[PDB]
């Protein structure tokens, strides 16, 4: 395909895109350019070409809740005379726009690294994207993955490793004994190791005899001489982790209704009210779990949630 | 002109940042990749359509190694037998010759053929003595220089190459280094007369060397210094060397020393442009690169020759992998070589970002951009077959400079009569002949008429010896195709393969090049070269002109005479319309 | 016989004249060394290490080999210093405000910036030394050593310790090895008597060069008004030399550095460790994965600037030999280890094994046994001939990573620091000089010390319990996670006659400690 003669259909497609504002995956995807990598290639210099000539310009938009998930698109500019579709993201708010214009300690081993930022990160957690990136940049992803496995666990400074989704992308998460903390919803001291010998009875009975080997004597010359001869899901836990503080800030009970769904919402953090169907579930499911006691108001019909002690 | 799309060598590696490419006489590259060497194979075609893929096949090249200093422990140098698994470290072909020969990792030198080991460099000396770090071919006749650890270039010479397998045998040593000193050679090069050698502690030493003199002079040009050498080279006789912030010529016809600092500490290889009116030099490095001209004075221009090219890459792919400027990169050169007409370049390099990189072998990936180092070229004695196309290729198929009375067509004058085997190597050995060879990879259809002449005068002279029917039907054959009268003998000539057998009327091979018909009314195509009917399962064909010739080492039927079975053994390999080697089922 | 693989080497005989050649002078020093040490499974006899031993044996680094002081330094390079007062001392360099509680034993104490604790009594015997509190991250450690032969008292020795003002935390952005940072950080030398263990904190050298390490004394820098001088690379990017000019007086001075001796750099590149290949020469390496050798008389251009590795050189370590050439050792964060000869790199080059990828590997040389010893980055101790890279031998296996590894010119004893507190010792000596068949069971280790700590008491538990250790060779490796500060950063003995029985070490929260092994 001659590419020459579509880059007036890429800035007039861009045009019409809403807001000016295209994800070039999506882009390459709309013009059917991903059939071959040869095809691949020409949409990418093109869209380059564009940006150096000034017919449009590369920028970021950036998750709002997720600094490492941020999108590559192209924003229209003037008429001519890392790969997952965030169209989904795109819907949101999303308003973190930018125009386009390491940490690594060598004395404290990786092990420590990994965990120090997994903790200062808190209750949130780290994404593997975020603790490569940050602590060694992209080019090392590969000894770094071939290390962590050595210690990252499955779900006393432990570290576990829980799965994530944000748009299309399905990421690892990392979290410390936050997790066994939060999700409870850190050690003491350790036994001495009550071995008691003289390390010269050690120096003495530990001694075995080894291989027969080069071996010397001295001549009447003073001279030495030689012998060798003879020799369930993050989300629903997320979200009944706040139901416990969403009662509490309040105090040892509350009442399952409208404002309560709002405060749970606001609480969360979402710019729009969840569903009362999904917050039931999780109340249903840490009631069942015994953290919340819960009942009907005998004088109303309404229905009460409390902390059992 | 445009520069032909880079060869992408995938899945290689490097063992160590040294130049690593070289470029054979017949235009085959050899690069010294890890653990087995890779040989970009030449081939033809005519549609390149702008990509050096077409030109060259890249091949892991797995050679075999056996070892003369295994069974013999380790001395002053502790890493000699360090890692017993051998591998390659350096790898040059014969610049007049036809041979490769390589260092291995604990310090042997061995010549091949091909795949082939031909033999095992060695003579007697201690250990340091039998261990080599550096070598060169002569540039005029068939021997190897060896630089050891005793600080001895010991000269190895060729022989029985035209009877058996050639003989590398010891001649003589001469010792360059200090009495009792434990410095050892790292640097030789030879052009024309002249050889040059650098030892480890950086003093240099420069002598004529011929087979008429017993006793070089070993003057010491350069002093025992403190700056290492990164390379070496001779330019139309000014020594030049280079040292980290220095480059330093030196002028052999008094041996007189100058020096200009190169204003950077980064490896600078030195890219000797020989073809040039006056002595002059490229230098390159993985940040610059510049035109040092070497008139009596030194000076700095633009390298507008290659610098551009590498520049506009690395634009393109710094707009990929550093968009936001937000990393160091650097242009790694994995090695740089001359054609071996001395009319382009090949760069092996890839773009990286400094950084804590931990590569792989599947992921490891290098660019050979090839370029030309002037606007006009021609032929040259040195460089063969499918090496005279790559130029032509290079220049964008620009014509090379053909002689103005000549400009088949010139058809040189030819007043000899040598004996037989000779006479075929000074007909090839002709300008002539090479320039005929090139055409042949222009026109629509090849040809060798010319070639053919030299035959038919021989066969002329020679009319007391044309005895055998083969060798009678092949200069029948010529004298038809060539209009000029055919010698008068009479019968019938009878061929054979491994289950059938044809008998022909030496009257039944016309004038017509293409076919002949037998007296069984059975139709058959002519040999490239004797011109004979070709009967037999055992042909190699010509990659240019498509053609074929009979293996003279495969028949075992025919009863060939003196002229045939000189022809084809002649030719058994060496293609007589293009110099290209034939290829074989 | 095909000699290609370590069990080829069957027979003990063929094993010594493979990996250690037949140079009759070299293999005298192995008899002695076997004959000396076999015995000394995990201590040596005193008696072995004093020079008129029948059993001594020493070969000095190349570093001492002539007088550097003239060449390196001189009077045309004194080091320019002023004095400084207490207040502005802590005004910058903030070490630590908050007591640590440590327990030895039975003793408890909250331990302040220099409370020196001699060793309470201790169940498993006569524990001699004592441990300290430096109050910031120690990043190095570096014994100086005197010849006996001089009209210095024979029992007084000399340490340096390099202090981070950064802390327990492990992750900074002020402790960043890739890019250059200059920042405060300093330099406690300590003067101390191997007769009776007192020490007293001498100078205090303040400089903006940002951490310290690969920290040495330069043996050859000798002149009356010095103690010595003081070499190391800094976080900007430089290899500093600074002369420790000796006081009138054992009373403490705090001092700030406005140029040092003499100051290594190149163009756009950071050196990130060194080590001498003569009385003044060192090898060093780069960011860019680059090896150099510079001159110390000629600082402005090096000899050679040759490309080695494909990241980030970690460590560089010197094989010197009376018989066999200089070779030197490279490990880089691509995991390859290089060992070469600096006459000629790539005609020299040679790979002993290629690591993960690990972001800090140990390195030393073991003079008596021509030996590298290594970290494999991961969870092993393992020995290398210079001249038989092949026969690499393991030595011990750990729980957690190797990350501090010392060992002594005098003696072949290794001690070994992992990053679960816990310091070993073993005889490297009857690992090298001794046949394969049996080495599952005849080479063995003894753990001398383990930091722990606990989350909610806060405590520094300094155990003095023993615990042997067999040799695991198939062994798995591991990487258990533990408490920030008690990972050891440094580990050496002195290696003087009179004080080659003594040894330090340190955690990261501080609390270097010293023993006198009697």
């Amino acid at each position: 395909i001659n590419i020459r003669d579509h880059l007036a259909t890429i800035v007039e497609v861009v045009k019409r895109s809403k807001n000016g504002i295209r994800q070039i995956i999506d882009l390459k995807r709309e013009l059917k350019f991903d059939k071959e990598k040869r095809l691949s290639k020409a949409f990418i210099a093109a869209i380059a070409w564009l940006d150096e000539k000034e017919y449009l310009k590369k920028v970021l938009v950036v998750s709002p809740k997720n600094p490492a998930i941020k999108i590559r698109c192209v924003k229209y500019v003037k008429d001519i005379p890392d790969n997952f579709n965030a169209t989904d993201l795109l819907q949101n708010q999303g308003l973190v726009m930018e125009e386009k214009e390491v940490l690594l300690n060598r004395f404290y081993p990786l092990q420590n690294q990994t965990y120090d930022i997994a903790d200062k990160s808190g209750l949130k957690g780290i994404s593997t994207m975020d603790v490569v990136n940050r602590i060694t940049g992209k080019e090392f992803q590969r000894a770094f993955t071939k290390s962590s496995e050595y210690y990252l666990e499955s779900v006393g400074y432990r570290l576990f490793r829980i799965y994530d989704f944000e748009g299309k992308k399905k990421f690892f998460r990392l979290f410390t004994a936050q997790n066994f903390q939060k999700l409870t919803n850190p050690k003491g001291f350790d036994e001495l190791g009550k071995s008691r010998t003289d390390l010269k009875t050690l120096n003495e009975d530990n001694f075995v005899a080894l291989n027969n080997t080069v071996r010397f004597t001295t001549d009447s010359d003073g001279q030495d001489i030689f012998f060798w001869h003879g020799e369930r899901s993050l989300r629903s836990l997320q979200r009944q982790r706040a139901i416990l503080k969403v009662m509490n800030t309040i105090g040892g009970v509350a009442y399952l209704r409208e404002q309560f769904y709002e405060s749970v919402s606001k609480y969360m953090g979402s710019t729009t009210t969840l569903d009362k169907k999904t917050v039931r579930g999780d109340v249903d499911l840490m009631v069942e779990s015994e953290k919340l006691g819960a009942r009907t108001e005998p004088v109303s019909g309404r229905k009460i949630i409390f902390l059992p002690t | 002109m445009k520069l032909l799309k880079d060869l992408l060598v995938d899945r290689k590696e490097f063992e160590d940042w040294k130049n690593n490419l070289t470029w054979a006489r017949d235009g085959t590259l050899y690069l010294t990749t890890f653990p087995d060497i890779s040989i970009g194979q030449p081939k033809y075609a005519k549609d390149i359509n702008c990509n050096s893929k077409n030109l060259f096949h890249v091949k892991e090249f797995p050679l075999e190694f056996e070892n003369k200093l295994d069974f013999e422990l380790a001395q002053q140098n502790g890493l000699l037998n360090s890692q017993p698994v051998c591998y390659p470290r350096v790898c040059k072909p014969s610049p007049i010759d036809d041979w490769m020969a390589v260092l291995s990792n604990n310090g042997n030198v061995s010549v091949f053929k091909d795949n082939k080991m031909l033999t095992n460099l060695d003579s007697k000396g201690n250990l340091s003595s039998r261990t080599y770090h550096c070598f060169e071919w002569n540039p005029i006749e068939s021997s190897i220089v060896v630089g050891n650890e005793d600080g001895e270039l010991q000269f190895f010479s060729i022989r029985k190459n035209s009877e058996n397998t050639p003989e590398f045998y010891f001649e003589s040593s001469i010792r360059l280094s200090d009495a009792g000193s434990k410095d050892w050679v790292t640097h030789i090069v030879w052009y024309e007369d002249v050889l040059v050698a650098a030892l480890s502690n950086n003093s240099v030493f420069s002598m004529t060397v011929s087979a008429s003199s017993h006793q070089p002079v070993s003057r010491m040009i350069q002093n025992a210094s403190r700056r290492k050498i990164t390379d070496l080279k001779i330019v139309d006789y000014k020594v030049v060397l280079t040292c980290p912030g220095y480059v330093h010529k030196i002028d052999l016809k008094n041996y007189s020393i100058s020096s200009l600092k190169t204003g950077s500490l980064e490896n600078f290889h030195i890219i000797p442009l020989n073809h040039e009116k006056e002595s002059t030099i490229l230098l390159m490095s993985n940040k610059t690169s510049y035109k040092v001209l070497l008139e009596d004075e030194l000076h700095v221009t633009a390298d507008n020759i290659i610098a551009p090219y590498l520049e506009k890459k690395f634009k393109k792919w710094s707009t990929i992998w550093n968009e936001f400027n937000n990393y160091e990169t650097t242009l790694v050169i994995h090695g740089i070589s001359l054609s071996p007409d001395g009319y382009s370049i090949a760069i092996v390099y890839d773009m990286e970002r400094v950084a804590f990189k931990y590569k792989i072998a599947s992921e490891q990936s290098f660019n050979i951009m090839f370029a030309p180092l002037y606007h006009t070229w021609t032929i040259s004695e040195r460089a063969v077959g499918l090496a005279w196309y790559q130029t032509y290729q290079i220049y964008n198929q620009s014509l090379p400079k053909l002689p103005e009375n000549f400009s088949k067509l010139l058809n040189g004058n030819y007043p000899i009569s040598l004996d037989f085997q000779s006479y075929l190597n000074a007909l090839m050995k002709s300008e002539e002949m090479r320039i005929i060879m090139f055409l042949n990879m222009t026109i629509d259809k090849p040809s060798i008429l010319s070639f053919l002449e030299a035959l038919y005068e021989y066969a002329i002279n020679k009319k007391s010896e044309l005895t055998n029917s083969f060798d009678l039907a092949c200069v029948l054959s010529i004298a038809a195709i060539l209009k000029r009268e055919a010698p008068i003998y009479n019968g019938t000539l009878l061929m054979k393969n491994s289950f059938l057998e044809e008998t022909f009327n030496l009257e039944s091979f016309t004038a017509d090049p293409e076919t002949v018909t037998s007296t069984t009314n059975n139709t058959w195509k002519r040999c490239g070269v004797t011109l004979l009917p070709i009967l037999t399962t055992h042909v190699k064909i010509c990659p240019v002109s498509k053609q074929r010739v009979i293996d003279i080492k495969r028949d075992d039927l025919n009863d060939y005479g003196w002229f045939t079975r000189g022809l084809l053994e002649r030719f058994n390999e060496i293609s007589v319309y293009c110099g290209t080697t034939l290829e074989v089922m | 016989r095909p000699i290609r693989l370590l069990k080829d080497l069957s027979s003990a005989r063929d094993k010594i004249e493979r990996i250690y050649g037949l140079n009759k002078e070299k293999l005298l020093l192995l008899a002695k060394v076997k004959e000396g040490f076999e015995t000394s499974v995990f201590d040596f006899p005193f008696k072995n290490i004093q020079p008129d031993s029948p059993y001594f044996v020493c070969l000095d680094p190349p570093c001492k080999k002539e007088s550097a002081y003239n060449k390196v330094i001189g009077d045309k390079n004194r080091t320019v210093y002023h004095e400084i007062n207490k207040t502005e001392f802590e005004n910058m360099i903030k070490l630590r405000t908050k007591r640590l509680k440590l327990l030895i034993g039975e003793v408890d104490a909250e331990v302040s910036t220099g409370d020196k604790i001699e060793f309470p009594v201790l169940a498993n015997g006569k524990r001699r030394g004592f441990i300290y509190n430096v109050g910031g991250l120690v990043t190095d450690i570096a014994w100086l050593n005197i010849e006996e032969n001089t009209d210095i008292g024979k029992d007084i020795q000399y340490l340096a310790v390099a202090v981070s003002q950064y802390m327990d935390e492990p992750l900074n952005e002020h402790l960043e090895m890739f890019d250059k940072e200059k920042h405060s950080s300093c330099i406690q030398i300590f003067k101390m008597n191997t007769s009776t263990l007192h020490c007293v904190k001498v100078q205090t050298i303040v400089h903006s060069f940002g951490e310290v390490w690969d920290l040495k004394w330069h043996e050859g820098c000798h002149a009356p008004h010095l103690v010595g001088c003081l070499s190391f690379v800094s976080q900007e990017g430089t290899i500093n030399f600074l002369e420790i000019i000796d006081n009138a007086t054992d009373v403490h001075v705090f001092k700030m550095c406005e140029k040092p001796s003499l100051t290594l750099s190149l163009a756009d590149s950071l050196i990130t460790t060194f080590d001498f290949l003569s009385p003044t020469t060192v090898v060093c390496g780069f960011k860019n994965g680059f090896v150099a050798e510079f001159d110390l008389t000629d600082p402005e251009v090096p000899s050679f600037y040759d490309q080695v590795h494909d990241s980030y050189i970690l460590s560089v370590s010197t094989a010197y030999s009376d018989f066999e050439d200089t070779v030197v050792s490279t490990v880089a964060v691509d995991g390859y280890f290089y060992i070469f000869n600096p006459k000629d790199i790539a005609t020299t080059k040679t790979t002993v094994s290629r690591f993960r990828g690990s972001n800090l590997v140990p390195v030393v040389y073991c003079p008596q046994i021509y030996s590298y010893i290594y970290s494999d980055g991961a969870s092993s101790l393992r020995a290398v001939p210079s001249r038989a890279a092949f026969a690499v031998h393991p030595l011990v296996s750990r729980e957690t990573t190797i990350t501090a590894i010392g060992v002594s010119r005098l003696h072949p004893m290794v001690l070994a620091g992992s990053a679960d507190g816990s310091l070993i010792i073993t005889n490297a000596a009857r690992r090298l000089l001794h046949g394969i068949k049996n080495s599952s069971a005849t080479q063995k280790s003894l753990r001398l010390w383990k930091w722990d700590y606990s989350i909610k008491d806060d405590k520094y538990r300094i155990d003095s319990s023993y615990e042997v250790y067999p040799l695991t060779v198939n062994d798995v490796s591991k990487a258990k996670i533990d408490a920030h500060g008690i990972n050891i950063t440094c580990t050496k003995w002195n290696e003087t006659s009179a004080g080659g029985k003594c040894y330090a070490f340190s955690n990261s929260a501080g609390l270097l400690t010293l023993e006198y092994l009697s």
